């Protein structure tokens, strides 16, 4: 439906809609940049992320009270109303994963791009998982997986410790591993060791460096305290 | 406190 | 679209909604309940305007913001992207109405229904006067004056002075009086006279229904003193 | 501070 409005005004009324805290604009907005076919710059890319992490953070903190009101409950009200956040809440994962597939990842050759684009692969499977049951399921949390991985192997490679993007994929990859996957151990090491590296590259950093990396290294060591 | 993601 | 759905489950799925923070879901349920064609009781109208107060209070807050960057401003995309955000608006603003002239206000005969649904027909044409543009603007205005004096001219034959729907209406309406009609002094006239008839009858009132009156009763004197 | 309505 964005076919027809010119990819820089798509993104400056993000950028509106983003000061209006109108989300689900601002990821409409974002899409039809997407599909505009070229790249994104590092500004868009996070554009893109503010804007889908808002809307389905919405639609997952929804399906959360559902959940709890339909566990609490074990008619048709509740679980219907829950499905239907749920298969919205799909619905918007599977569109940020089309993105990604179609063609942002295979066009993303730089480590900051490619890394990004993967742990958003990784993050919008991991809300797939938050709410899928069996082993429909186990195929689901393994693509989690896998993007999360390929993420980190091309950010140990390519990035500093301290950079922000290899910080909040670590922290995000952890969280998959505590919640997701039944692997609390793998997720405190993963936090543990991601602060300490981090840590230790601070002195390389300009102050404004340094406030982006000990932002996020403040949340790994939230969920280490949470979790030990 | 919820766990925290980015 | 919620034709096919049972008027009590469109009530149970309202308050589900409103659990979840799901403002735009809520109205939607709600204005399927109010389609059924039976009355609303006390409950499903509060639910009706706390579902629609949200909806329209997100849009309205969007605008201003956007409003002010086109005012500051003053290419077409801030321009554009306001009267998207103001058509939708208007659009909400139209449904609520819609659903008041057909046909909850011509049904309603006790003094707490027929207040509470001309109150909600002189909010909804203030939102509308508060976007709207010259003299087409008049008549909107006298909309919202007139549906505001038929409500005020009930509740004050038919209804305590304490009573919060008579409160709330008279907050409202000095509200239109200060920032649509260019009256602050009436504003203030309307806010203190109204804040002092309820003082003198708070008296009457169990512990319970004093809570609720002077919960509005601080709305009032939070707006004097920011006036006076 | 923004005036009430309710
Ligand atoms: C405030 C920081 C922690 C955030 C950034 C982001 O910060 C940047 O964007 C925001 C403005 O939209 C910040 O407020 C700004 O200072 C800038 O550094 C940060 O550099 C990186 C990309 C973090 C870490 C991993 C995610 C990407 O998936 C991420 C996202 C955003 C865009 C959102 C949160
Ligand atoms: C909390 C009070 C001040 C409110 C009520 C409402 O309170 C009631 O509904 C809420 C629950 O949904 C309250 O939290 C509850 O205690 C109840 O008294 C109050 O009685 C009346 C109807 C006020 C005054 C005028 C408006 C109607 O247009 C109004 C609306 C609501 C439903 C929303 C705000
Ligand atoms: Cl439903
Ligand atoms: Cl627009
Ligand atoms: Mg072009
Ligand atoms: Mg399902
Ligand atoms: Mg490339
Ligand atoms: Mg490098
Ligand atoms: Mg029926
Ligand atoms: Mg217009
Ligand atoms: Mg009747
Ligand atoms: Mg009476």
């Amino acid at each position: 439906a964005m076919g027809s409005m010119e990819r820089a005004s798509l993104i400056q009324k993000a950028k509106l809609a983003e000061q209006a805290e109108r989300y689900e604009d601002m990821a409409a907005f974002m899409k039809g940049a997407v599909e505009k076919g070229e790249e994104l710059s590092c500004e868009e890319r996070n554009l893109l992320s503010v804007a889908y992490k808002n809307v389905v953070g919405g639609q997952r903190a929804a399906w959360r009270v559902l959940s709890s009101i339909e566990q609490k409950s074990n008619g048709p009200e509740v679980r219907e109303y829950r499905e239907k956040v749920e298969t919205e809440l799909q619905g918007v994962c599977d569109t940020v994963l089309g993105l990604l597939d179609s063609h942002l990842i295979k066009e993303a050759g730089d480590a900051e791009s490619r890394v990004f684009y993967l742990k958003m692969k990784g993050d919008y499977y991991r809300y797939l998982a938050e709410v899928a049951t069996g082993d429909d399921k186990k195929r689901i949390i393994d693509s989690a997986r896998s993007a999360y991985q390929e993420a980190m192997d091309i950010s140990k490679k390519e990035m500093p410790p301290t950079n922000p993007i290899r910080l909040g994929l670590a922290l995000n990859f952890s969280v998959f591993h505590y919640e997701i996957a039944n692997s609390p151990e793998e997720a405190i090491s993963l936090a543990k060791t991601t602060f300490d590296e981090a840590m230790a590259d601070l002195h390389t950093l300009s102050e404004d460096s340094y406030k982006d990396s000990t932002l996020i290294m403040q949340l790994l060591r939230d969920n280490l305290t949470l979790w030990t | 406190k919820r766990r925290k993601s980015v």
